[PDB]
């Protein structure tokens, strides 16, 4: 059946489930009520294709009742369906059609194996530029190494291609987009999911990247408060100071914050939204999509303190001020 | 086919409304002497959420400060209006509302105001501001479930009353 | 005889507009891909003050942030529009303006948009919001000399674009309520 | 027929017995259309009197001299306002703009306003819904009568002023009906604000 989550059972139920599709709803909204039956039926259809009781879990949250849970996951609309693998929340919501077969095919898709097998050294000839690649080398496809690799693949298969092989001395290797930079071979323990996912996570998804008003859309619907370096595109120095410094201070915020840099001249009006002009760049600000907060003078980013406490003051809601 | 025109008398209407859970007979000329904001509020398949009537009803005292009444109108009967009112809004109803819900069962009000779409039976969300002499001063049309704005509606009402009392002067607020 | 219908293609128009003191030819279909705020601005005996076209022009960048242009239209000729533009506001003119002033010389625009009163030659002050697909999503009519609002116009276009991207959801902030976020 | 500025306001504004001043704004079309009628209504009555300085039609820019636009609390453009030798009368001009109406009204400001009365049957027939300040004076070219008639100008809307002959130079205020008694003024009559704020007090 559909578990109704609350503050007490939320964590355990989502953590022990290998897949959990949870429906964040409010019943004063008709789209939610229209969703509930299709959700129940899709849940049954998947429950027969499964369970061993933990494979796939359909749950629900009434955000009227539990607003705590709602804001924890930053639910801005109703309904929203979210995918939790082991209790990590996948950053891509279900935006698909709302129907029993669409939801069903979706659960089947995410329960599928994203890793693609290969014959010894076969096409490692040409993949590159284009996307990133990573390939694990396993003498057998039943091993703790390969199940770890398969979890990391399930989360990360969108930002990289995962493959598997046999015959090399068990190890996974990373190939970036091009033939310029080589591997980059993982030396860590392949029985530890956290260090392995941190490692491949490190190559797949950049810590900061460029906002442009074209993909402004995609990144706005990530649902995260922005921290932006506005800089002229000839200026690469501010940008690597920024990358290095958010890697030092804020890396624990990797998934609660989108760290982005913007070309200072195209985003003039985003910069017009504050006291700054395109020649005031380098400029650091948080965009909560409600207001923008300047960091102050750029160079203060070099003291070990300032940038870390700058973001905890958005998380503490410190001073507004001014405009 | 629309009879709604700016600066001419607003098209007459009369019908049965639900006021405070009971049926009252309502006429446009009942509101003569006060400003009336009159808007259409479809309860049909386009319906999405109670938000707009709740917003307008909760702030209705602000409208009465400026000598303005609010009434919503829909193409359902008084009985389904009361059914909607008695349906709690958690379950997809309106719950209690503090502005009259007028019934256009004959559809000729929605057509006189040019808000009726004869293909679907659906009413666009029109909002109309009618001055204390029955003249139509504002037409706002869109199909947004929500919505109109209580703030800009009262701002429009005050702009019309200021024009009526000071008509040959420019206020300093214009630049 | 008015052709402006909500959710239908906005009635086509074309004419000569004054942009930056210069004559340029303008068509509705030029604005495909962007939202258009399209409003009528009489220079006739009802005129009172430049306040409003200036108000929209000063904030025109806010509209360009959200991918929407602004155009004003009047039934004077391009030449009388140019005279209005060169008369500074001290003498009763508009001075320089940053939004195109389109001319409805034949009166057929003002009639297509149901804004024309044929007894007086006067146009009501209509404002119309046309989405990036050319569909008319908003009709606002009154005779107020000044008194449309760029804040309410921007809030409407953002509401329309949000409906276009998220159509099957109710955003939080619709509720029993406070301010309707 | 010309303007003021931040400085000389008090130069022309105080000496002018009746100063009808037009607070304007240039971008406002309603104030731009009144200028031809303002100076045409001017040209008719300042040839009328012409009186050196008595009636003078002047203007003030509420843009760069906007400093005058909130000294006097100017909101609407145009605002026509009437000053008796430098002070603001609590009213302004709200009737129509035309040379007929302006001319008639600044000629209307020139009324007596005092009531010089005969043998006294008026003293108890004044009643029914008014206010009366009854002057009693011997010789009307004296310093007292012309101080009584300067404050008779400013408050002539608030009450009815009268004058007579032969008691002892004193002001006697009859109140709103047969009920309350007088209320006679004993004070310094020929000097200025002590007589002003007495009658000002019982006309409001």
């Amino acid at each position: 059946e559909i578990t109704s989550l609350d503050t007490e059972n939320i964590d355990e139920i989502l953590n022990n489930a290998d897949v959990a599709l949870v429906n964040f709803y409010a019943d004063w909204c008709r789209f939610s009520q229209m969703l509930h039956p299709i959700f129940e039926e899709a849940s049954d259809v998947i429950k027969e294709e499964f369970p061993n009781e933990n494979q796939v879990v359909f749950a629900r949250v009434d955000c009227d009742q539990h607003s705590d849970i709602a804001q924890r996951y930053r639910i801005s609309k109703y309904p929203t369906l979210k995918l939790f693998r082991n209790g990590m929340m996948m950053k891509r919501e279900y935006r698909g059609q709302r129907s029993v077969k669409a939801l069903a095919d979706y659960i089947r898709q995410q329960k599928s194996d994203p890793i693609q097998e290969i014959r010894d050294l076969a096409e490692i000839t040409t993949l590159d530029r284009s996307k990133r690649n990573i390939i694990g080398y396993f003498e057998q496809k039943d091993s703790d190494n390969y199940r770890v690799f398969e979890r990391v693949a399930n989360i990360l298969h969108d930002d990289c291609a995962f493959l598997s092989a046999f015959g090399d001395v068990d190890n996974i290797i990373y190939k970036p987009p091009g033939h310029s930079a080589p591997d980059m071979v993982y030396l860590g323990a392949m029985t530890n999911f956290d260090v392995t996912y941190n490692w491949i996570q490190d190559k797949c998804v950049p810590l900061v990247r460029e906002i442009t008003f074209e993909n402004g859309e995609e990144l706005t619907e990530e649902g995260l408060p922005f921290l932006i370096l506005f800089h002229m595109k000839e200026d690469t120095e501010s940008l690597e100071i920024f990358q290095n410094e958010v890697a030092r201070q804020l890396i624990s915020e990797k998934g609660t914050i989108n760290f982005l840099h913007a070309d200072c001249d195209k985003f003039r009006h985003p910069l017009l939204h504050i006291q700054k002009t395109p020649a005031d760049c380098p400029v650091i600000a948080i965009d909560s999509f409600r207001h923008m907060y300047v960091f102050g003078d750029f160079k203060d980013v070099l003291i070990p303190g300032k940038l870390k406490q700058f973001v905890f003051d958005l998380h503490s809601g410190k001073l507004h001020r001014e405009f | 086919l629309s009879k709604a025109k700016i600066s001419k008398p607003a098209p007459y209407w009369e019908g049965t409304a639900v006021i405070d859970g009971e049926f009252k007979e309502l006429k446009l000329t009942d509101y003569r002497g006060k400003y009336l904001v009159f808007f259409f509020y479809p309860l049909d398949f386009t319906f999405v959420s109670p938000t707009e009537i709740i917003a307008f009803g909760d702030r209705l005292e602000e409208f009465r400060s400026i000598n303005t009444e609010v009434v919503a109108c829909s193409v359902d009967s008084q009985f389904e209006h009361l059914a909607w009112i008695n349906t709690p809004r958690r379950q997809g109803g309106l719950g209690p509302i503090r502005i009259p819900l007028l019934s256009d069962l004959t559809h000729q009000i929605s057509k006189d105001y040019g808000v009726y779409l004869e293909d679907s039976g659906h009413t666009l969300r029109g909002l109309f501001i009618i001055d204390d002499k029955g003249i139509l001063r504002q037409i706002t049309l869109n199909d947004l479930p929500v919505g109109r704005s209580v703030d800009e509606t009262l701002r429009l009402v005050q702009a019309f009353q200021y024009t009526d009392k000071h008509g040959e002067v420019c206020p300093a607020g214009w630049k």
